[PDB]
């Protein structure tokens, strides 16, 4: 007999690591269609800022110009959403973006010869020769700029290599950077994997200790199995160490006196991040979607 | 878009006309010139 | 013999003869043979397999009798024949790198596949060719598995994200 | 080990294409019976 | 003809330009191979179209 | 006929989620 | 049934070999006509849709037509392709008068 | 719709639309993909869309798909599922097969919707669990009941039908029941489901629903199961690993065993054309004057092409009838790639014995590997060598590799199935055309005889019974009319 | 009169070569990609003529 | 019931039964004459 | 051409790491499979990534119809 | 100021109407349109 | 025997009417020109081979065509008499 | 397609996140069916499938030439002890979950790198749809070829597959 | 005054006429909420029968089924599964704070 309050008297959360990047985790005792759902929104619902229409005004290098657009819509920008709004999609385009949808990127760079002593290096030998993606500056428009005052919009990974020129060659790009989900597009995708993993089970089935129990250590990583002495023989320190190579199913001394198997609602979830918005926040707003993804389902009348 | 041609009929106007479905030229205002073909020959020198 | 070939000894120096070259087993020098040779000679395939007393000559290599683009096959010997037939036609049809030098040419059409890829896997003539200079094709995490229903009899299924971070892109 | 790609080795030779020899010279071995048939019809014996 | 890949880039060619084709009105032909029979040595072949051609023959 | 040579060098590369170099 | 002046790439064709051959007339013009309103693709697998189904796409669903004469049942829906028009794909692309 | 080779008119069928976006490729069902002899390798297909209404009653009642689910060459079926929905059927109707409640109500929606007017009942009704004490378990053969249960119409009575599999009993273990199928009143009772039950196979469980129900109740059931085999297979998948393609060492043990009583085998055979005796060493004078003897004679080399096959394909079929249900490392279930080849979703015995034990003798042209001038059939043998590898027997496997002297075979072997396929298609085309035009326009009458365009008569009846090939395949089943009187009355 | 064989690749001559065929003497060398164009200059061939038989030879 | 339809094309079916099994039959000797060559005389 | 921003199949950014495993390779003279792992890459799709480009970029840019040869 | 650019010397080069197509430092017939500063627009896809 | 060699089933009310169709005249018949020589549609004959060969044959015979075999409907562009044109419908109207 | 013979045409951009996933985390570019190998025997691609995991987590670039292994040298066994010494499982296999619904599959799943080709002849110069358009000038029949917005040819086979449907209304 | 009725539809052909059998058809939906939900409409004492099915990839809707007993609609049942998911959503939010709170 299941019941809310039953499930809030079984639930557990373990923290394993939290970082400004990375957060591994554990979810104990729920139900593999909820795990899935918190999952299934981190890579898809979550929405976050990305380039979307790129101006070029002169593009003179080698590289083509839709690739050279869809380069910088892959690049990800360190911009908090819920500082932007959505855009509105059924109505002309002069009046679609406003300074409250739109952060604008701009770029211009031009190559040229450099004077310098000699096969020599293209960064000694070229001034502006390599595009980074720290080289769109962030243009705010209207009244972006008692608002971005704290935080303007960077780049998350400034090194990105965009583009490289030669001399007599110039990029002028000019960017709009609009708010979208990863299920439109995958360049919105706030995360660089969600995923989680089931914890595995290791039951040892009959006593193996002395010398089997040597040759059982290495059947796994080095924290996972333990042993004192012939007491205390052979056990599981760290299961969650544990990756499932089967290592141990392929020794015949083995393959009866062990099975392999996982805790099926313990999930241990690894959330890293795109650097926009730290990975304990895009699991906040994972749960806080599916949660008014319910909502807007009940307040909501039944048609015909 | 269009081209000159002669004038329509169904008492249309003196109007100018356009090939719409590679074989119709239709007039200004959508009217179907009756019998119209835009014929082609084939090759698949020397 | 009887009834074979007219007999004789023909030696033949001349322009546009097929020659190939393998090890002559006294002194373990390169030796030169065309097709007309090969026919009474006894050229062991590998030194491993070489008899006493009737190999003369042994192939430098196996890879020596292969083409060009049918050395390329990564473990072609494990392949059924018509496969690795196959490939060497479907090689020829990808859409690679025709040059890099594209801005100085005028032709019907090209095709460029945008970012390649060297594969891990590769022959060791890959990079005496010089088939770096032309990267024809990327190395994709592919799994084995029957999952969608929309993949049966020859058909596969690509990644949706994958192609958007741009998967076999090319103009 | 066994085989390597040789990233620094193409790297060197993208940026700095060699100035005396070609590389790769299996590549130019492999026309030799186009250029080489072209080429005696003004070299070698009695022009 | 002698020509370094670094000279065959400063003159809009690929670097390891192979050569061996004919530039026909922008169009990159080149002359086929074919096999034919080996040169200067007589072949002893039967075939049933030496009948065909006069009485008697064999 | 020699043997394909082994590589020698290697070592463990892949390890669960969580966990970088815990291992001696 | 000529006998002409030289290799004339096999010269100027007569009424005789309009009509006999694989190609011509009576083979390629009678037999084997082409069609209009007909539509090829590669295909592509789908346990989605019944087996007694096509999924057209549509690129080949805004271009097929089919002419539907209007009548006192047909009017509520005829009306409302006319309106979409030949872009959206409930639509229509011209009428025909009486 | 129209698959260009057109060489029979169940290539030209009629489909209903159904308009899909995002796409620019024509969308096919895997039932109908044996029918036009397609694969989804690059194929086009050509649509033709008929303009008025006496052509659409026609692409609706004659030349529809659903009326096209018996070929009339000899009357067997050629609408089912092929490759991957065989092999899920497998694991579904298996014996370990055991899903719970939520699970089993997930696979009956999956694929029967009541709102799309799947069901008959606007109720989609249930069955009770074959487990209840310990923990209420559904079996995957009670949901095969369950979409029967569902599809078919509630006043007539269930099927029944008792039938094989492809599937032997001892690959399940001792005493096992699983080769017998086993329908009684619409529940599936026994036994697993294979290509033999709903693949493109006769007598099976989707040709018997044919013939009690009908035609449009057999194209729903292929469709109910074409839907039930996909998210069964998104929930529990099926995949093909190195492992699969490995012999344990016990048994590879075996393979080298037999194919060391191999090495004398080539000698023995020429020992025996030669009509010499004893074992005669292979260097013997008086015996390679006789080998050079036979070279010369196309006669007297077909014999010993002949002996010598024939007594290397004992050899071939030794190793394969020890190690391949033996001598694997992964057993039957669990080794999906005997599975895919015992079910008949893809493959044969053949394809699994070249793979784990050995190729065998690359026959060409019937005979056997052609030879040069010089009684040497490659540069790397001793001419006139009286070895079986040196005559083309591949004792190589391609798990493990092939020598590079039976590399150069094996592409003989490719090559002639490859300039028969070009001169194949042009033969019997010409056949096929020369037939359609004298027997063309001649036809059934009305009085059952059958004429010719201009009235001159050619046969009283058709065939002398009047019977169309596509009606009569149940009709001499008298067994299995009896058991089913009451549905079929 | 070289350039007319090189473009079309048809054998026009009086005197009669030693070759069995006058056309396809010369195709052109296409660049889908490196190892279309590399697979010309080792391609050889037996004989446009040969193609017309009916023996598999 | 399972008679055949007056008007049916028995012709062409009949035609279609035998050319196209013969696509089938193209192969090689395995002292009569074999499989396609047979049936084109 | 120029290294991808993101790696396919995770998505994690690879386009920064071009240059500073060049760096490792020639300087600080690792072998490939160090120099990937000190860069942050240990999933091995976005490990094969940065070991497997080609980088013809520079080959393009020596034609360059825009400035004296 | 519109311009070209010469195919061989890589000099930009403005070209009236009455004039022949040739660079005017070196002779080279074949003769190159360069790119001016002009908006055109893409989706980041 | 040549479909029973590769185990090809196929019925034998096909092979009986072919057999009773090369059997038509008492003689053995092909499925050739010389087999269709004696028949009455000119234009199925016109359309497989020799075309203008028949057309003289015809044309000498003052030949009326019947257009009734089904290559000969398609020519001049008539309902062809086999299946869903093997009969007429006919509409039965009330009044007088 | 591979460079083993094993193309087939793309037949959905199947979306991310109903793919299935690794316990690492990696999701497949491409899904290949195991049903395609039985006929096919291609088995250079199960070992490049194989060398090539091995390859990405070492560093190192492998050798395929062939004739390098041998039967007492089975490469399965020589890529296999590269990956149990990375931390992988021996035979390739990896243990991956179900995107759809959540749960682990039934067993582990056949995942590598393999080099990918593309071949040159997509869609977008396959497909054509004619409703009407331009005639030839003798016959007044729909003209040949696909950039004139030609015509679908109903050859001579396919004039005698609609009579064996005995429709004559299709064929009229 | 605009609320949106184009999400949840109630389909009438395959509604029963007491309420107790019904089908629904939600836009833009798939195996996200589809399955999270359908584990909750389960857990009701009362449902017969449930189960959402997604009748083609390449459009975004989703038909899910609720077949009950009696004495509650199959409404009332869809109704009460999506508040028990609201409230199970709000059990995981709170403890996943707690463990920041108390790291
Ligand atoms: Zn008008
Ligand atoms: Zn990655
Ligand atoms: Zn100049």
């Amino acid at each position: 007999e299941w019941n809310v309050e039953k499930f809030k008297k079984d639930f557990e959360v373990n923290i394993s690591s939290l970082d400004a990047r990375e957060a591994n985790f554990d979810l104990i005792n729920i139900d593999t269609s909820i795990a899935n759902a918190f999952r299934r929104i981190m890579i898809s619902e979550v929405p976050s800022v990305a380039a979307e229409y790129v101006y070029f005004f002169n593009n003179t290098s080698v590289i083509q110009d839709e690739v050279l657009a869809h380069r910088i819509g892959l690049v990800p920008l360190k911009v908090d959403p819920d500082m932007l709004t959505w855009v509105d999609s059924n109505l002309p385009d002069d009046e679609k973006f406003t300074d409250e949808n739109t952060i604008v990127l701009s770029l211009n760079v031009k190559c040229t010869r450099n004077p310098d002593a000699p096969s020599t290096d293209p960064k000694e030998l070229y001034n502006n020769a390599h595009v980074y993606a720290r080289d769109l500056k962030f243009e705010p428009q209207g009244r972006q700029s008692t608002t971005f005052a704290d935080c303007p919009v960077v780049p998350a990974d400034p090194d990105i290599l965009l583009a490289k020129l030669r001399p007599g060659q110039e990029i002028s790009l000019k960017a709009h950077c609009i708010l979208g989900i990863g299920g439109d597009h995958a360049k919105f995708s706030p995360v660089s994997t969600a995923s989680y993993r089931l914890l595995p089970q290791i039951n040892i089935l009959q006593p193996i200790k002395g010398e089997s129990a040597r040759r059982f250590q290495k059947c796994f990583p080095p924290g996972v199995i333990g042993i004192d002495e012939g007491s205390d023989e052979a056990y599981v320190k760290d299961a969650r160490k544990d990756t499932v190579s089967r290592e141990v199913l392929r020794y015949e001394e083995f393959a009866d006196k062990v099975k392999l198997g996982r805790v099926r609602n313990h999930f241990i979830f690894n959330v890293e991040s795109a650097g926009a918005m730290t990975p304990e926040e895009i699991f906040f707003k994972s749960v806080r979607i599916l949660k008014n993804k319910a909502e807007y389902l009940k307040n909501c009348p039944i048609t015909q | 878009t269009f081209i000159r041609g002669p004038i329509c009929g169904t008492d249309n106007c003196p109007s100018r006309l356009w090939r719409i479905i590679d074989g119709r030229r239709t007039c200004q205002y959508g009217h179907v010139m009756e019998g119209d073909v835009e014929f082609n020959d084939d090759e698949d020198l020397g | 013999s009887t009834r074979g070939q007219y007999p004789g000894l023909y030696l033949f120096g001349g322009h546009s003869r097929m020659l190939r070259p393998v090890r002559y087993l006294p002194l373990d020098k390169e030796d030169i043979v065309g097709p007309f040779e090969q026919v009474y000679m006894n050229i062991a395939v590998t030194p491993q397999e070489i008899q006493n007393n009737v190999h003369t000559h042994v192939e430098f290599t196996p890879t020596n009798i292969l083409s060009i683009l049918a050395n390329l096959t990564p473990f072609s010997d494990f392949n059924q024949s018509p496969r690795n037939m196959y490939q060497c036609q479907m090689g020829k049809q990808t859409m690679g790198t025709p040059g890099v030098a594209l801005c100085h040419r005028s032709d019907n059409k090209l095709y460029r596949l945008q970012t390649g890829q060297t594969p891990i896997v590769k022959a060791n003539l890959y990079d005496d060719y010089g088939m770096d200079n032309f990267p024809n094709g990327f190395n994709a995490v592919v799994a084995v598995i029957s999952y969608t229903g929309y993949d049966m009899d020859d058909a596969m299924i690509i990644n949706k994200s994958a192609d958007e971070r741009g998967f076999g892109y090319g103009t | 080990r066994t085989a390597d790609f040789r990233t620094l080795e193409r790297e060197s030779r993208f940026i700095n294409p060699p100035k005396d020899k070609s590389a790769f010279p299996l590549l130019q071995e492999a026309v030799q019976p186009h250029i080489g048939s072209f080429n005696a019809l003004t070299e070698g014996p009695d022009g | 003809n002698k020509m370094s890949p670094y000279e065959l880039v400063q003159h809009k060619e690929e670097s390891d330009e192979i050569g061996g084709y004919f530039i026909v009105n922008g169009i990159e032909k080149l002359i086929r191979m074919l096999i034919v029979q080996r040169r200067n040595h007589p072949m002893a072949i039967i075939r049933p179209s030496f009948a065909n051609r006069g009485a008697s023959y064999s | 006929r020699k043997d394909v040579p082994k590589v020698e060098g290697l070592k463990l590369e892949h390890f669960a989620t969580g966990y970088d170099a815990e291992d001696f | 049934k000529a006998q002409g002046r030289t290799s004339g790439k096999v010269p100027i064709p007569g009424v005789k070999q309009a009509l006999e051959k694989k190609e011509g007339l009576f083979r390629k013009h009678m037999m084997g006509k082409r069609v209009n309103y007909a539509a090829r693709s590669v295909i592509s697998p789908d346990p989605n849709i019944e087996t007694n189904e096509i999924g057209v796409p549509p690129v080949f669903a805004v271009k097929l037509t089919y002419p539907e004469p209007v009548t006192a049942y047909n009017i509520a829906e005829l009306r409302q392709a006319v309106i979409n028009g030949p872009d959206k794909w409930p639509g229509a692309t011209q009428i025909q008068n009486e | 719709m129209n698959r260009q080779p057109t060489l029979h008119k169940a290539s030209m069928m009629g489909h209903k639309v159904r308009v899909l976006p995002n796409e620019k490729t024509l969308r096919l069902h895997y039932a109908n993909t044996g029918a036009y002899n397609a694969d989804f390798d690059g194929d086009e297909m050509n649509m033709h869309f008929p303009q008025n209404e006496n052509a659409r009653a026609e692409a609706l009642n004659l030349a529809n798909t659903d009326s096209q689910y018996l070929t009339p060459t000899s009357g067997s079926p050629v609408r089912g599922l092929i490759q991957d929905h065989i092999s899920a059927g497998v694991w579904l109707t298996s014996k370990d097969s055991f899903f719970t409640r939520e699970q089993y109500q997930q696979y009956i929606y999956g694929c029967i919707r009541p709102e799309d007017g799947h069901t008959t009942r606007s109720k989609i009704v249930t069955l009770p669990p074959t487990i209840f004490k310990p923990y209420p378990l559904w079996t995957g053969k009670q949901i095969i009941t369950t979409v029967l249960l569902n599809v078919t119409p509630p006043d007539m009575p269930g099927i029944n039908l008792i039938s094989k599999n492809k599937i032997k009993n001892e690959y399940w273990g001792k005493g096992s029941l699983e080769n017998e199928v086993l329908f009684k009143d619409g529940a599936l009772l026994c036994g697993i489901l294979d290509k033999s039950q709903y693949g493109a196979s006769k007598y099976g469980i989707v040709h018997s629903l044919h013939e009690v129900y009908g035609p449009e109740v057999a194209a729903k059931v292929l469709s109910v199961l074409g839907r039930l085999f996909t998210n069964y297979i998104t929930a529990t998948a099926f995949t093909c690993g190195m492992d699969d393609l490995r012999l344990t060492a016990e048994g590879n043990k075996w393979r080298t065993d037999i194919l060391k009583t191999s090495v004398d085998t080539g000698r023995e055979a020429a020992a025996e054309v030669t009509n010499l005796d004893k074992d005669t060493p292979a260097d013997d004078p008086e015996l390679l004057k006789r080998l050079q003897e036979i070279l010369r004679d196309n006669n007297k080399s077909g014999i010993l092409d002949a002996v010598t096959s024939s007594k290397v394909n004992a050899i071939t079929s030794q190793v394969v009838s020890k190690c391949v249900p033996d001598g694997t490392m992964k057993k039957f279930p669990c080794n999906s790639m005997q599975a895919m080849a015992l079910s008949g979703a893809k493959g044969s015995n053949v394809n699994v014995s070249q793979i784990m034990c050995l190729l065998g003798q690359q026959a060409l042209e019937g005979r056997r590997v052609p030879v040069m001038v010089s009684g040497k059939t490659l540069p790397s043998f001793k001419p006139y060598e009286t070895d079986a590898m040196a005559g083309g027997y591949v004792k190589g496997r391609f798990y493990s590799g092939i020598k590079p002297q039976e590399y150069y075979f094996h592409c003989m072997a490719g090559r002639e199935g490859l300039i028969d396929t070009a001169v194949k298609t042009s033969r019997s085309g010409y056949l096929q055309r020369c037939l359609t035009k004298q027997l063309e326009g001649v036809h059934v009458s009305y009085d059952n005889s059958i004429r010719d365009a201009d009235g001159t008569l050619v046969q009283f009846m058709y065939g002398g019974d009047a019977i169309d090939i596509t009606k009569e395949s149940h009709m001499t089943q008298f067994e299995f009319c009896l058991d089913n009187y009451y549905a079929l009355l | 009169k070289m350039q007319y064989f090189l473009s079309t690749g048809n054998l026009v001559s009086q005197s009669g070569l030693d070759l069995q065929q006058v056309s396809g003497y010369t195709v052109v060398a296409e660049k889908i990609n490196f190892y279309r164009f590399i697979s010309h200059f080792r391609m050889v061939h037996r004989g446009s003529f040969f193609a017309q038989l009916k023996t598999t030879t | 019931r399972s008679l055949i339809n007056p008007g049916e094309a028995v012709g062409i079916i009949a035609s279609q039964s035998v050319g196209e099994p013969s696509t089938q039959m193209t192969l090689n000797t395995f002292n009569v004459t074999l499989g396609i060559p047979r049936l084109r005389e | 051409m120029i290294v991808p921003v993101r790696c396919f199949s995770c998505g994690k950014v690879v386009g920064d790491k071009w240059e500073s495993y060049l760096n490792l390779l020639q300087e600080d003279e690792l072998d490939e499979g160090t120099a990937l792992s000190r860069l942050g890459l240990k999933r091995y799709c976005c490990r094969r990534m940065i070991l497997t480009h080609v980088d013809l970029i520079e080959k393009f840019l020596r034609y360059n119809p825009l400035e004296k040869r | 100021t519109l311009k070209y650019i010469c195919a061989e010397c890589s000099s930009k080069l403005s070209l009236s109407r009455t004039d022949a197509v040739r660079c005017k430092d070196c002779g080279h017939r074949i003769l190159l349109k360069a790119r001016t500063k002009r908006l055109v627009q893409f989706e980041a896809r | 025997n040549v479909f029973s060699r590769y185990a090809i089933s196929v019925s034998f009310r096909h092979l009986d009417l072919i057999a009773d169709m090369m059997t038509r005249q008492g003689t053995y018949l092909a499925f050739n020109r010389q087999g269709m020589e004696t028949s009455t549609s000119s234009f199925m004959k016109m359309s497989y081979e020799t075309t203008c060969q028949f057309l003289t044959k015809a044309v000498l015979d003052n030949e009326r065509e019947q257009l009734d075999s089904p290559s000969a409907r398609i020519v001049v562009g008539k309902l062809n008499n086999v299946g869903t044109g093997s009969f007429d419908v006919l509409a039965k109207v009330p009044n007088a | 397609s591979s460079r083993h013979g094993q193309k087939g045409v793309c037949s959905r951009k199947w979306p991310t996140i109903d793919m299935p996933f690794s316990e690492t985390g990696i999701q497949p570019d491409i899904i290949i069916n195991p049903h395609a190998f039985p006929s096919r025997m291609t088995i250079g691609m199960f070992v490049e499938s194989l060398a090539g995991k091995a390859g990405a987590l070492h560093g190192i670039a492998q050798d395929s030439t062939p004739w390098i292994f041998n039967e007492d040298d089975t490469p399965a066994d020589y890529f296999g002890e590269q990956l149990a010494k990375a931390g992988y499982n021996y035979h390739g296999n990896e243990p991956m979950y179900s995107g759809a619904t959540g749960e682990e599959l039934r067993a582990d799943i056949y995942v590598g790198v393999v080099y990918y080709q593309r071949l040159r002849h997509m869609v977008n110069d396959k497909f054509q749809v004619r409703s009407t358009g331009p005639v030839n000038s003798l016959t007044m029949q729909p003209v040949k070829g696909r950039k004139r917005h030609g015509g679908i040819r109903v050859g001579e086979m396919e004039r005698d597959a609609l009579i064996g449907h005995g429709t004559s209304f299709l064929l009229q | 005054e605009e609320p949106d009725r184009e999400k949840i539809k109630l389909l009438t052909q395959a509604t029963s006429e007491d309420g107790t059998s019904a089908s629904f058809q939600i836009v833009e939906e798939d195996h996200t909420l589809g399955n999270a939900l359908r584990y909750v409409i389960m857990k009701n004492p009362d449902v017969e029968f449930c189960g959402y099915s997604i009748p083609h990839p390449s459009e975004n809707l989703l038909n899910i089924r609720i077949q009950t007993y009696g004495e509650t609609t199959a409404v009332d049942a869809l109704q009460k599964g999506l508040k028990d998911l609201m409230d199970l959503c709000d059990v995981v939010e709170s403890k996943f704070t707690e463990k920041i709170k108390s790291m």
